[PDB]
RNA sequence: CAUUGGAGGGCAAGUCUGGUGCCAGCAGCCGCGGUAAUUCCAGCUCCAAUAGCGUAUAUUAAAGUUGCUGCAGUUAAAAAG
RNA sequence: CACCAGGAGUGGAGCCUGCGGCUUAAUUUGACUCAACACGGGAAACCUCACCCGGCCCGGACACGGACAGGAUUGACAGAUUGAUAGCUCUUUCUCGAUUCCGUGGGUGGUGGUGCAUGGCCGUUCUUAGUUGGUGGAGCGAUUUGUCUGGUUAAUUCCGAUAACGAACGAGACUCUGGCAUGCUAACUAGUUACGCGACCCCCGAGCGGUCGGCGUCCCCCAACUUCUUAGAGGGACAAGUGGCGUUCAGCCACCCGAGAUUGAGCAAUAACAGGUCUGUGAUGCCCUUAGAUGUCCGGGGCUGCACGCGCGCUACACUGACUGGCUCAGCGUGUGCCUACCCUACGCCGGCAGGCGCGGGUAACCCGUUGAACCCCAUUCGUGAUGGGGAUCGGGGAUUGCAAUUAUUCCCCAUGAACGAGGAAUUCCCAGUAAGUGCGGGUCAUAAGCUUGCGUUGAUUAAGUCCCUGCCCUUUGUACACACCGCCCG
């Protein structure tokens, strides 16, 4: 920022802005599906790529919204001109963007339609786009004064170890009701075996196998060839 | 905060000028005098010992 | 105060200069960011803009010491007719889907 | 202008609203009212016959819970020490 | 989260902390064994405050009717007034001016009530290896198998019983840290520099010569490399071999290759408790406060008052005490305006230290700092003497931040010289760079640690077994218990 500070507080400022903009975009622009963002900083540039299931929300009407919000936010936090930009993209492999399906679910549940028959739909859509295991849990009273919660599970869902955060793309959300709050959590395996966009590492944390092994079986006895 | 039952007077001072009050004298047409002075040296009036006006904090003493 | 004004009208030119606005929740803080040399140190945003939000011609949100103000399409005509300016809806945009 | 019993399941209709707050009442059985009451008191709405409806007490069937047809006696109440 | 084989301790004592107890303008609420008490960056004079006395401000929208041209309505030295140089509010006056208030509807906000209304959320059951459906199968239903003799492991991991088979999650896997790397990868912003004691230095010394020894002394840099050095990948370690055992099943003790498995830190389940979270929140439903506020700025007091009880606690009970003086020896990390007020250091001039002074290095392998770190070291002492100890209490001052330290908030001295002789009531902790001794960092800040949690050193007694005491899991197996022994229960 404008005080030319060390790399420590500079990287910290970068992360402060990532944080200070994430939930801003989530609680601002979620008149659609929502997937995520990705920032990076290069020489005399700083580029921010916004990723959601409506290019038009993040690309504005005739350049209006996205040339209106950007300059105020830019100069307000204190930046140069023409450095910060938001570049739109609609998630190609959508279907296991657990935040996206959880936000669609938040849509469909704040309207008043049933949680179990909607979570069956969440499961159906993620298994349409191809999955390996998921766990969706909701809390809140569906009648009266005594607490209740419900939970759906299927597939493989690793819990301990580090590969949870980057191999299931966990997602959490609230809903507000005239009767009160409900809590929602969706845990979905990442779809791609290879390292596609939301594809994790190529190998699977499991046994060995054969693609084309080699033997030494056929008789090979003394003769030659002269090339 | 205001733990007290009295907060004696949050009311603003009650102003009597909707009802009749002194602004200018009256006289035969063409010559009219001042009840409290309103000329640029609004009420330029000797409050107690000074000339002063409500909001602009106008400046003079005795005119 | 509400009715007295010498530093309250700048918000409408701000809202037609760009339609998305940032604000902070502090009046004890004479601090005002984003070009605060116009002699309105983050005041008078909370006086009459609230009762225009109540109309719904812009939008508001709280988070992280930063309140967000979203200009909407049906507000331009009246947010102008307060000044009788020309009906311009172009804050700065060069019509680039970016 | 035609009603008599209901509006929880059993047992044929409202996950009804203001109340009232285990308080009056309902509930032949369960339980319901212990402020977010489908059992109470009212408004609409719907259930059941219908000039009817139950109420209450004798009578029967269901009954193989009287075993004549045609019971059970280890444990269930049951076989003499 | 246990015993056994031992010690560091409490507990007894000086003193700081929070929990009850008495009170108080209220001494603020939370929590109440273990999973309430240096806990909520809770180390508070004042915002920080939710508490006890007194006041500004309405940002009470807006619609409707009121008041609206003698304008509805908003300012401000006076004499007052106060706790106050409050135009608060009167004496009074003066003008944004249709963007007020008065009644209805809005209750804005909120540290008002609930965690037992709920969410996200932690503790915690129990930390272990335990949680489901598929087919099939035994059961008329509940259920059951799938999940299991035994070898076998930190593992529900293997073999293996074979009505089970094909399946996962929880463990192993998923990472960091420390350790075998004399070979790999290069930094004039790092170091080195072995090389050119070259230039400065002493003759420093026997010698007072050739040279041997010591310069954090420099070379300007367009010399040079990563032994060491911060570390990328390359790559260790897998009961691997064999001496013994089993069934040589999955493995276990040992030794040569030495790093021999496993250095510890992490990561994170199913049912749920009604344990805690609305006083991390505008996470959040009811109702509540809505102009004499629980919203708001501020001043003083309170969260720190003492006849007791308790825990978390620093300092020891002195001779291995220890007093002054020397010199023998780092890495943790923050380090200049911030999301708005104060960033890491060093030099000499003074008073003794505290403390006054200004020049200067630094946005950090640049610079402090080759952190020229203590307690281990030693010279030194009087002499088993509440003793120069253990060292408060309080007296007398000095500075130092701050709007303001008065019930010492901190710092320093003269000086005050006390309660204490390893502590009976219960109990914890660790069997290895681990306890303990322990100086130093980092969080709070205008003030700042006996707390936190890391760096780090000098490093010990015995232990290699066992469930005998408190405790998980297993099997048999009785049960009127179905909120499960704190349960029903009986005269």
């Amino acid at each position: 920022m404008a005080v030319q500070i060390s790399k420590k507080r500079k990287f910290v400022a970068d992360g402060i802005f990532k944080a200070e903009l994430n939930e801003f975009l989530t609680r601002e622009l979620a008149e659609d599906g929502y997937s995520g963002v990705e920032v990076r900083v290069t020489p005399t540039r700083t580029e921010i790529i916004i990723l959601a299931t409506r290019t038009q929300n993040v690309l504005g009407e005739k350049g209006r919204r996205i040339r209106e919000l950007t300059a105020v936010v830019q100069k307000r936090f204190g930046f140069p001109e023409g450095s910060v930009e938001l570049y739109a993209e609609k998630v190609a492999t959508r279907g296991l963007c657990a935040i996206a399906q959880a936000e669609s679910l938040r849509y469909k549940l704040l309207g008043g339609l049933a949680v179990r028959r909607a979570c069956y739909g969440v499961l159906r859509f993620i298994m349409e786009s191809g999955a390996k295991g998921c766990e969706v849990v909701v809390s809140g009273k569906l009648r009266g004064q005594r607490a209740k919660s419900m939970k759906f599970v299927d597939g493989l869902m690793i819990h301990s170890g580090d590969p949870v955060n980057y191999y299931v793309d966990t997602a959490v959300r609230h809903v507000l009701l005239r009767q009160g709050v409900l809590g929602i959590k969706v845990k979905i395996m990442l779809p791609w075996d290879p390292s596609g966009k939301i594809g994790p590492k190529k190998p699977l944390p499991d046994h060995v196998s054969i693609v084309e092994p080699k033997d030494e079986i056929l008789p090979t006895t003394p003769i030659s060839e002269q090339k | 905060k205001s733990y007290t039952t009295p907060k004696k007077n949050k009311h603003k001072r009650k102003k009597v000028k909707l009802a009749v009050l002194k602004y200018y004298k009256v006289d035969e047409n063409g010559k009219i005098s001042r009840l409290r002075r309103e000329c640029p040296s609004v009420f330029m009036a000797s409050h107690f010992d000074r000339h002063y006006c409500g909001k602009c904090c106008l400046t003079y003493c005795f005119n | 105060m509400l009715m007295p004004k010498k530093n309250r009208i700048a918000i409408y030119e701000l809202l037609f200069k760009e339609g998305v606005m940032v604000a902070k929740k502090d009046v004890h803080m004479p601090k005002h960011p984003e070009l605060a040399d116009k002699n309105v140190p983050n005041l008078h945003v909370m006086k009459a803009m609230q009762s225009l939000k109540s109309r719904g011609y812009v939008k508001e949100q709280f988070a992280w010491r930063h309140f967000y103000w979203y200009l909407t399409n049906e507000g331009i005509q009246y947010l102008r007719d307060y000044l009788h300016l020309p009906p311009e809806i172009v804050p700065a945009t060069l019509r680039r889907s970016r």
